[PDB]
């Protein structure tokens, strides 16, 4: 079985910090592409970060330079620092396994809960 | 210059082709002027020094990309392209250039000649190139040189056909390596015509100096450059 | 077999242009490459094995008294082998032509109506390639120097008709080929001709250029007309010294006899008692 | 930027019937990088379709995908009650990883 388990969410005042982390069974993250894609309430999917395969992390602007994506080979889980949050933050955290050949994510996460309010 | 960019067919992405560009002159004043290419990028050098600068060796990489994939080729970019099949140092002192060619690259039924590196174990170090077909073991079970699951060849072919849009079009790209480490690539340098019965500023192979350049009916042996006197001051030199 | 090589009056081979550069009826002197004259070299070919490596060291004169073509390449490079980038040397029936490759080096290569094409086998990892114009009482005569100086490679040559014969002849450039790499060993190999099997007369020099100087003398034309060891003798360091072969009559300062030092010596107040 | 634009924002019909859905990009998508979800409420996205025409593992024939340029089309030809749910189109751009979805449509029994 391949599947991914997110971890590491809650409740978290604005300002503050956390680390995401989603292990992985079935599937080597290290040798994958790698994205974080999270949902705010109500709202569409918003694209968060990508590290490749080859190590280079490319991030969308509302969420640049605050964070930081990071990978264990040792234990086969994601990371991404969470740091200098603000409410709209909030949101469910999926990471997902992008397929390679560009443009598909197909084993998804059951998502984990991130709120960000005083 | 144009048996590198007007070649019949190049090789791919993955295996694209060196080529060693000495003992000439330059003229990239044709390419700005050429208006033919759909990417025309350079990054260290600008066009106001450019074409008067001497390198010490000039290399002509060239390779077939699709339309999406030739804005990897960026210093500082990375990508599917730019860390598996070639990877641009993050100080690119040289030039982009590309263009589109699905009329020569795209067949009816489908052109899968170009090739490019899917997926690599790593990336590449710097003057790194993986030709190697080895076939991933993208698992546990060692791949005793046959495909299946976790054994897949580390080289796919691009889907060429003159339906594709724009992106999947065939990008003929050529990149010029400039770098420096003996002065032997140079550009025009714009050979001026000389003058008669003036002393004037010349630049005759290298050489600058003042005095008056008139006609001389001495016979020199064909070898000899250019000659001086007793004093050792030049007196003679042979024009090209 | 093993044989140390016969010497003979070398007399004043291997005098070679400095660079591109006229001159008319003066004297330069020029720190370079250059053999001894006079020197200590005669080869000969006469089942019978002799394939001496002469390693390149810092100036070769690789001359060839030679007819009908026997001698066709030299194997040129620092390991000789496909783990460094090499260099080579032939002469085929059409042209000249020099390569930068890394190619299958057969130990003993050599040639064999022809119906019979087995000159290369395959062609695996090549960086560049090189093609030049077409190079070609003793009557034949053939002079090269091989440097590589600041990873340039030059050869040049003569062929001037004519106890061996005392007399001149410069060598002039040809082709400078910036190579960029190092040169310290080279070989010389033959060719196999049938006509059971008979061997070619034929002799080939070997000296060694070392850094000394010279006194070049140019005709109104500039061809190199005499040339003269700045330590050869006292009277080659006269002349080199006063820039002139036609020294006249008179006392002159050449230079300062230095003495050897033979050792050094250090003494030092000390103790010296077997402690057990 | 290549923002999708997904058509109509709600569609509702009965089981059995055939639900068709377009995603329209703002520029021309070279040749379908488009990548097709499901998500139901309170689950993560489940993908469908890659490249626009492709079926993932485990993907009913029923759905079929096709575009190409601006337009790309999704054709259910039997809707099932389980398929009842808010969708989402995909796309990536390359010299950015714009990984930009649609605005959704919400499918509803009716
Ligand atoms: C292609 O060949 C033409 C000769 O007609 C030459 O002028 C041109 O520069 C070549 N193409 C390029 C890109 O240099």
């Amino acid at each position: 079985e391949v599947q991914l388990v997110e971890s590491g969410g809650g409740l978290i005042q604005p300002g503050g910090s956390l680390r995401l982390s989603c292990a992985a069974s079935g599937v080597t993250v290290s040798s994958n592409y790698m994205s974080w894609v999270r949902q705010a309430p109500g709202k569409g999917l918003e694209w968060i970060s990508l590290i490749y395969s080859g190590g280079s992390t490319y991030y969308a602007d509302s969420v640049k330079g605050r964070f930081t994506i990071s990978r264990d080979n040792s234990k086969n889980t994601l990371y991404l620092q969470m740091n200098s949050l603000r409410a709209e933050d909030t949101a469910v955290y999926y990471c997902a396994r992008e397929l390679d050949i560009v443009g598909a994510t197909d084993i998804w996460g059951q998502g984990t809960m991130v709120t960000v309010s005083s | 210059f144009d048996e590198v960019f007007n070649a019949t067919r190049f090789a791919s992405v993955y295996a694209w082709n060196r080529k060693r560009i000495s003992n000439c002159v330059a003229d990239y004043s044709v390419l700005y002027n050429l208006a033919p290419f759909f990417t025309f990028k350079c990054y260290g050098v600008s066009p106001t020094k450019l074409n008067d600068l001497c390198f010490t060796n000039v290399y002509a990489d060239s390779f077939v990309i699709r339309g999406d994939e030739v804005r990897q080729i960026a210093p500082g970019q990375t990508g599917n392209i730019a860390d598996y099949n070639y990877k641009l140092p993050d100080d690119f002192t040289g030039c982009v250039i590309a263009w589109n060619s699905n009329k020569l690259d795209s067949k009816v039924s489908g052109n899968y000649n170009y090739l490019y590196r899917l997926f690599r174990k790593s990336n590449l170090k710097p003057f790194e190139r993986d030709i190697s077909t080895e076939i991933y073991q993208a698992g546990n079970k060692p791949c005793n040189g046959v495909a299946g699951f976790n054994c897949y060849f580390p080289l796919r072919s691009y889907s060429f056909r003159p339906t594709y849009g724009v992106g999947h079009q065939p990008y003929r790209v050529v990149v010029l390596s400039f770098e420096l480490l003996p002065a032997t690539v140079c550009g025009p340098k714009k050979s001026t015509n000389l003058v008669k019965n003036k002393c004037v500023n010349f630049n005759f192979n290298g050489l600058k100096g003042t005095g008056v350049l008139t006609e001389s009916n001495k016979k020199f042996l064909p070898f000899q450059q250019f000659g001086r006197d007793i004093a050792d001051t030049t007196d003679a030199v042979r024009d090209p | 077999t093993q044989l140390p090589p016969a010497y003979t009056n070398s007399f004043t081979r291997g005098v070679y242009y400095p660079d591109k550069v006229f001159r008319s009826s003066v004297l330069h002197s020029t720190q370079d490459l250059f053999l001894p004259f006079f020197s200590n070299t005669w080869f000969h070919v006469i089942k019978r094995f002799d394939n001496p490596v002469l390693p390149f060291n810092d100036g070769v004169y690789f001359a060839s008294i030679e007819k009908s073509n026997i001698i066709r390449g030299w194997i040129f490079g620092t390991t000789l082998d496909s783990k460094t980038q090499s260099l080579l040397i032939v002469n085929n029936a059409t042209n000249v032509v020099i390569k930068v490759c890394e190619f299958q080096f057969c130990n003993d290569p050599f040639l064999d109506m022809e119906s019979e094409f087995r000159v290369y086998s395959s062609a695996n990892n090549c960086t560049f390639e090189y093609v030049s114009q077409p190079f070609l009482n003793f009557k034949n005569l053939r002079e090269f120097v091989f440097k590589n100086i600041d990873g340039y490679f030059k050869i040049y040559s003569k062929h001037t008709p004519i106890d061996l014969p005392q007399g001149f002849s410069a060598l002039e450039p040809l082709v400078d080929l910036p190579i960029g790499i190092n040169i310290t060993r080279f070989q010389t190999l033959l060719a196999l001709h049938r006509s059971g099997w008979t061997a070619g007369a034929a002799a080939y020099y070997v000296g060694y250029l070392q850094p000394r100087t010279f006194l070049l003398k140019y005709n109104e034309n500039g061809t190199i007309t005499d040339a003269v060891d700045c330590a050869l003798d006292p009277l080659s360091e006269t002349k080199c010294t006063l820039k002139s072969f036609t020294v006249e009559k008179g006392i002159y300062q050449t230079s300062n006899f230095r003495v050897q030092p033979t050792e050094s010596i250090v003494r030092f107040p000390n103790i010296t008692n077997l402690c057990p | 930027e290549i923002v999708l634009t997904q058509s109509p924002g709600t569609l509702s019909l009965s089981p059995g019937e055939r639900a068709t859905l377009s995603c329209r990009a703002s520029q021309s998508v070279s040749s379908s990088y488009l990548a097709w979800y499901q998500q139901k409420p309170g689950q993560a996205p489940r993908l469908l379709i890659y490249g626009a025409s492709s079926r993932a593992t485990g993907i009913p024939d029923r759905f079929s995908g096709s575009g190409s340029g601006t337009d790309f089309t999704l054709t259910i030809s039997r809707l099932e009650p389980e398929d009842f749910a808010i969708y989402y189109c995909q796309q990536y751009g390359v010299s950015p990883p714009e990984f930009t979805f649609g605005p959704g449509t919400k499918v509803e029994i009716k």
